[PDB]
């Protein structure tokens, strides 16, 4: 739920001091560059169809053992499940994004997944492999710079990279 | 707390769809009002004991009589008491023009604040006037957008508080 | 888990 | 389910309409739902499934 | 609901008829009994399952009026 | 048509309560946006005719089984309906550049699109090519802030197609 | 529930023609005159309470007998609903004013509340004149300029005006 | 909500007698012919996207004003209500056919849309020519009798077309 | 009225689509049923005076501590108004046969059933010896499926009356 | 809704002036008086489904065309509503008698009950006629002194006769 | 959670809180009794699937010349294996619904959750329609009787879907 605003917020009450001149010096950074992660998340959602496609079409075609019967993704309301599944992992990386803070992936997707999937024996793995899917398909999306003014986004593609590894690490 | 970029996160999870141009454009003016807020925010925290200490002795002046013995102004322990939640109100309100909402403030003051008034009989308008000295005295701290929007926060509170 | 006993038998 | 709702975030038009009763006990109860506060204590901080 | 097409909320005047308490009393009296005629003001979004609800238990419409529109 | 306006009074009716930093900025934000999106809209109306054109022979130009006799988008009348329905997409997206939102296109096209489209049996590949050349062309009309909004508010409508 | 800016996009889509250039230009002085017209929303809004409450006190000036017995407000219920109601009623006529339309506050609040009180027997002259005092007030603080910056605002002040007398004559 | 038989039953017992002799041989024949009436509303239900095309193509064919800006056609979802009403009146039409009794067709709705068109302000003869749409295209599309053997059918175009006019009166 | 295509059509109106081939079906058996049921009520229909009245003594015999005077039917009126009630619920059991369904019973004389019982003192013991000797003769009257599903029905009724 | 308490309150809060000695006087008589009302009340809800039953044989008795076919009594259910019907009017003579104000038994049913039995198309004069059976064996249990102290009922007599006469008045 | 008319009665009467009335036995029977024609036609198609799937694949080559040249989704020697192989799963399915006397096998397995999956693969419902268009033409000769038509009813419900 909470975005890095929030989180820092949140320290300051935990000590009960007001926010150090420091700490607001680098909200006012990341405010300032907070166009660029606009434009970041704006490419990954145009792009989120193309990315969703992309990383299921790799996936099917180096994993097969799903499209055949008895694969946890065989029929089509399974398959279907696992594609709005990555639909929403690359969502709740997204959401992160914007905030900045991990706090709401975790809350949405990283609380108790892990169990459900054991319950409904899906494999977390294959997952996982979709996350470094998705996350292959959007780092290759927003290193692009379509119909946008061009400047330094490698903190933004890290943050996005590291978020997408929190999301597999949780998962798998 | 409801920072505004909190608050679309969560309504972008509520039709479960994603973020489109009309709420990453409240995004961008919120990163633009930032900068005049992060002022404000530097303002108020250089400030903030003379702030309390003005604040304290202007409900003095107003309500004398309550620190006549057998009062709740009487005694040193209170009115440390009065100084302790005025500096607090006044770190919420740095918290609120940070986070470009009233969501820190809102949760951590205003959820489950007239419960305690009843209980413990702390008038508000005791912090109103606090509150509306802060403002008058942050007229002169502040200036142009900062001072209107720290000043609007802080009449919230007021309305908030009656 | 509960919930996932009952889809199958 | 047995979390206390603090005075001031209950919304008074919502009741105020089913005191008059042009609105239902499940109008109201809609109202609540949809009201924010449900999300932040429900929906914001718990898995979908939960 | 917010959208221009959302809005136009119509009021529905709703009679119990006496097809909907004969259906009533074979499904069972789960709820308290109240005068047959009944007013009732219902938004464009869920004005359909308004009446649709009360075909299936059987009442009819009296007539529909707008709020907005 | 939806306004960022509107979203934000409506809330405060469901919530029964005044307005707040947050709406006042967001009503603000929108103010501002206004004009760029505006003067988007005039640099779309101005080529209305060019771009509903070029939108036709492009959609006969990207897939070739479009043309044929035989084929449904084939047909005199069916390219005036062609030419009529482009006009309609592409002026209520001027309406939502207007708005400053995508309330105005979300419900006049988006809403009941895709049943619609079955119903008939229309390809929404088709509309989805001719706002691909909406997009080719706009991107020369149009830059800074208007370039950004009318490129964002027509690659909306397009995924919404999508 | 509309604004005004959907009401010309609206006899747009009727007529199925674009918005004109004039109408742009119109709509964007509104826009132009929008941070003008915000700044006296919010001077309805943080005013409101003390505004309210001036009012009620005149209200019980002026018309002795509602608080003596037979009165309208005489049960301590029928004048707490008197002051909610006019709370909302300005609550709505803020909506109007920052709206710049007057559907927003005719669809809902002056929608049934004529009915109630003709229904119910509530005087409506007295709601009126409730409302008149509330415009009155609002204009007193309206044309406080503390801590903003001075200007015109004639256009905001005629069309909140305007906003009340139709909620007064809807209401009556 | 009371099938043919019903509707004798509850005359019998209006009566307060039995069923007749004649009665019961005018129902076994009934009977006998609802395998005929079966097949007719089997295929009415498999020839229904063809019906609902057939129909909205010449509707929107020899009425554009349906199709022009601000039509009862236009905004892309009244006409989307449109064949919404198609689908569930030519529904309707079938109830009653497979049915027996125009009771049912009566009571389910009928009773309540022409106030609804009424308010709506939709005209309520556009409503009754697609029902004549209706007509015409399910009387064509059921005149197939391919994969299907051969046997009498014109009373149950008869009953289906007496259904047709009874839902167009209602209607208008 | 819940004869099969009863809440056939209500099945298929509570939702959005049309009759599937199940429901179909289960006419197609029903309007199979409905010929050997037609002559079952016919041949009923041709036996009711002799099967009422010989109902009636039998319920006499088997329940003769009621019948002293002091019985709920005791006199001639009382016993040939229960004959009459017998008679009505044959009536129903015959229209129940022609629906195929028990749209008559459920519908008229199982609804109130056992708050009448109680407001008129009524044991329903009486009315399940009579469907015994229903069961006994209709045993040799109807035969094959006929009075598979004549047995069925009366059976039906037993257990609403038990 | 109201009681004789209530409705006293009621008229000395309107004349505003507070309560008069001569009015508390008759309350405090009536209080007096209420253990008497409180038995017959008692004994009217014992005897309840023997009233019931006798009147229903009566109705039977004078009226036996509702028994035969057609009659609105004549289907099981239908007879059954007749009886709760008669449960639901004597209850609410009892509940008018316990409190001893009329409008308590107008308000809560009578105004609905109107058009219910209106549009129900019953003959209200049959019902009446029962109500007028009610009264009778009511008042032959309530006579019955059996097992209590013998006192002066006859205001209470009158009282019950009122109630029954003004249901019968309000329902035919 | 197969819904079959059996197991659909088994459900309501659970629902109700009740047993089973006369309609739930006449339905049994009349499930029991059109099985026959059922089995008949699963094994009839299943003698000749490959016929089936074969001319399916030169039908759907046919009606749309514009597929099977390269630089388009369809072209591919993977992609006619996935073509063969959704073919068959078709018509098993097909077959899988014939003998559960109901939808729901069809319905579960593949009708539900298609849409996605087409507008996620690029995938136009058309090709698979004139697929059961040129299976239903051949199983106009496969089939006899009644269990023609129960062929019939099926695949006409899994064409409407797939519109
Ligand atoms: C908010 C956080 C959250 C999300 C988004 C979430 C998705 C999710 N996936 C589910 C099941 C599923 N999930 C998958 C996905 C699998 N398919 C492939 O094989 C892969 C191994 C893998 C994806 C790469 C499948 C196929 C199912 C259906 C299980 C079944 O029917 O057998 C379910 C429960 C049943 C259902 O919805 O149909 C949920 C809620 N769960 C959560 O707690
Ligand atoms: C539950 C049973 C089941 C079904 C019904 C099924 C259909 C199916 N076919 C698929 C891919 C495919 N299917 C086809 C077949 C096409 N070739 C063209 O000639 C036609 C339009 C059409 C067949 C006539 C092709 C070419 C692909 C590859 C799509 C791609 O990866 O780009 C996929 C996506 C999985 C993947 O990419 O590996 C599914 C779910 N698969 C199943 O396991
Ligand atoms: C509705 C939401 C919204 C968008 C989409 C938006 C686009 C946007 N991006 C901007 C700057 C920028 N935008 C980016 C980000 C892009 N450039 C990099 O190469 C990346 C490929 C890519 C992000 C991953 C950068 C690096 C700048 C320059 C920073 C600056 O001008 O201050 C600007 C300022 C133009 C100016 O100062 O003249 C706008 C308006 N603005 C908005 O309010
Ligand atoms: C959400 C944050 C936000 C707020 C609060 C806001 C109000 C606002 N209005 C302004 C200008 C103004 N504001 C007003 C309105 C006021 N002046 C008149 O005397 C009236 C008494 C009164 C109206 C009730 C006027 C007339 C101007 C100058 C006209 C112009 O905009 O050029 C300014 C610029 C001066 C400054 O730095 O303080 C601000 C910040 N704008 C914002 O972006
Ligand atoms: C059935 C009767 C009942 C019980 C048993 C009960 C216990 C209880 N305590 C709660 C929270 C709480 N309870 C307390 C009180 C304790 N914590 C402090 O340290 C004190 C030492 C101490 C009080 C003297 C506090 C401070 C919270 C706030 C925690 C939170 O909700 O976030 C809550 C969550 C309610 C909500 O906010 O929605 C419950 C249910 N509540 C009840 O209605
Ligand atoms: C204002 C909202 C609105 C929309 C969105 C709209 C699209 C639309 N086009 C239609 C007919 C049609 N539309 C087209 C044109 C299509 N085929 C190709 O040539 C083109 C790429 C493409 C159009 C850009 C054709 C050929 C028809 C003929 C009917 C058919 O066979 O579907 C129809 C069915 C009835 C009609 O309007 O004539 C709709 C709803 N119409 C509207 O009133
Ligand atoms: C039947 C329901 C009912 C009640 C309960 C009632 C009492 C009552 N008296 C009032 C006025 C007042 N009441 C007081 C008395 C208080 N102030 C001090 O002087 C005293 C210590 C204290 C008395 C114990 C005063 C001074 C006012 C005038 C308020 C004003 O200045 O306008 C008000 C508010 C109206 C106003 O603001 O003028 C109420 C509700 N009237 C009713 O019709
Ligand atoms: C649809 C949005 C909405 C509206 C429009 C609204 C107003 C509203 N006014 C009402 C009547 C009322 N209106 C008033 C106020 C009048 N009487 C006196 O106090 C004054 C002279 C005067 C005010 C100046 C009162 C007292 C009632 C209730 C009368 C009673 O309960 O006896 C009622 C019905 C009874 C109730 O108050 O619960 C509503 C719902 N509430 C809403 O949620
Ligand atoms: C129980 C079954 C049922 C029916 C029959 C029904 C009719 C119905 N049609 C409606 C709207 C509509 N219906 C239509 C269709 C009509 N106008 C066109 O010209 C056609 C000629 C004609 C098709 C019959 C249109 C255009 C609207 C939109 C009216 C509006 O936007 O206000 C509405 C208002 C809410 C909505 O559906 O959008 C109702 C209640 N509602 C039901 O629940
Ligand atoms: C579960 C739904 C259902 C199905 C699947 C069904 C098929 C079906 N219909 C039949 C009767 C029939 N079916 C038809 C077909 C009609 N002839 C006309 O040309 C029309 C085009 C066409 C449809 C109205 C005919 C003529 C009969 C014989 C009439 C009779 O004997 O009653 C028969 C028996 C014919 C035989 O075995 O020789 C079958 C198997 N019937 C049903 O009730
Ligand atoms: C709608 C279906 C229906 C039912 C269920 C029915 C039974 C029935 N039994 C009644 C009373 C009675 N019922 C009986 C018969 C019973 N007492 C004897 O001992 C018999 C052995 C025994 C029968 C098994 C008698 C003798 C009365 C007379 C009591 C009275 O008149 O109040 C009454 C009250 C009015 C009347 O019929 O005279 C009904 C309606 N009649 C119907 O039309
Ligand atoms: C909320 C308070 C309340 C009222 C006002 C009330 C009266 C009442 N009687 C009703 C039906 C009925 N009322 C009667 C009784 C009449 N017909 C004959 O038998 C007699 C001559 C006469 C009675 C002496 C009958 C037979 C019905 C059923 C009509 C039918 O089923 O079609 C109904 C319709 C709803 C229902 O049956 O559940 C009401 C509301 N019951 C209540 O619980
Ligand atoms: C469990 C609830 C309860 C009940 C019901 C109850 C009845 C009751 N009613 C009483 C008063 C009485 N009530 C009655 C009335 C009765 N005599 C006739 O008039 C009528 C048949 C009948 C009333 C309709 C009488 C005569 C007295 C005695 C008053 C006296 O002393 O003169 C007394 C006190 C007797 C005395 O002190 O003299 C009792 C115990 N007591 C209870 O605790």
């Amino acid at each position: 739920m909470n975005d890095v605003f929030t989180r820092a917020i949140a320290q300051a009450d935990l000590k009960g001091s007001f926010l150090l001149e420091s700490d607001l010096d680098k909200l006012a950074s990341f405010a300032k560059e907070g166009v660029k992660r606009l434009d970041a998340v704006a490419a990954l959602t145009n792009n989120a169809p193309a990315i969703i496609s992309d990383a299921a079409h790799k996936l099917f075609a180096e994993q097969q053992e799903l499209i055949q019967p008895g694969g946890n993704a065989y029929p089509h309301r399974r398959m279907a499940a696992c594609l709005r599944d990555m639909e929403i992992i690359l969502r709740y990386v997204s959401y992160a994004l914007l905030a900045g803070d991990a706090s709401v992936l975790d809350d949405r997707c990283l609380n108790g997944l892990r169990e459900t999937y054991n319950a409904l024996g899906t494999p977390t793995q294959s997952v996982a492999r979709a996350v470094q899917l998705m996350k292959d398909a959007a780092m290759v999306h927003l290193k692009s710079t379509a119909n946008v003014t061009v400047g330094d986004c490698s903190s933004l593609y890290s943050e996005a990279a590291t978020y997408f590894d929190k999301a597999a690490a949780s998962i798998a | 707390s409801r920072t505004v970029i909190t608050e679309v996160i969560a309504t972008a999870d509520s039709q479960g769809r994603f973020l489109n141009s009309t709420e990453l454009q409240a995004a961008f003016g919120r990163f633009e009002r930032a900068v005049p807020a992060i002022e404000a925010a530097r303002a108020l925290t250089k400030n903030q004991d003379a702030l309390v200490k003005g604040a304290v002795q202007a409900v003095f002046k107003k309500f004398p009589y309550v620190t006549q013995p057998g009062e709740k102004g009487y005694g040193d322990s209170n009115q440390a008491k009065c100084a302790r939640d005025i500096g607090y109100y006044l770190r919420f309100i740095t918290y609120s023009l940070v986070a470009s909402g009233t969501g820190p403030l809102d949760d951590y003051v205003i959820a489950g604040l007239r419960e305690v008034n009843r209980a413990f009989n702390l008038n508000p308008l005791w912090y109103i006037e606090a509150l509306n000295y802060i403002k008058g005295e942050t007229g002169k701290l502040l200036s142009g957008q900062s001072k209107t929007e720290a000043l609007l926060y802080i009449d919230h509170a007021i309305n908030a508080l009656s | 888990d509960s919930l996932a006993r009952s889809t199958m038998d | 389910g047995n979390t206390y709702v603090m005075e001031s975030e209950r919304p008074a038009t919502a009741e105020s309409q089913l005191r008059d009763g042009r609105i239902t006990v499940r109008g109201f109860i809609r109202l609540l739902a949809k009201s924010d506060t449900y999300k932040a204590r429900f929906f914001n901080p718990a898995t979908q499934t939960r | 609901a917010i959208t221009t097409q959302g809005k136009r909320i119509y009021k529905i005047t709703v009679s119990e008829a006496g097809a909907y308490a004969t259906n009533k009393h074979r499904t069972g009296y789960r709820a308290p009994i109240r005068q047959s005629n009944y007013t009732l003001t219902v938004p464009y979004d869920r004005f359909l399952p308004e009446m649709i609800r009360l075909h299936q238990s059987g009442a009819k419409i009296v007539n529909v009026t707008s709020v907005i529109s």
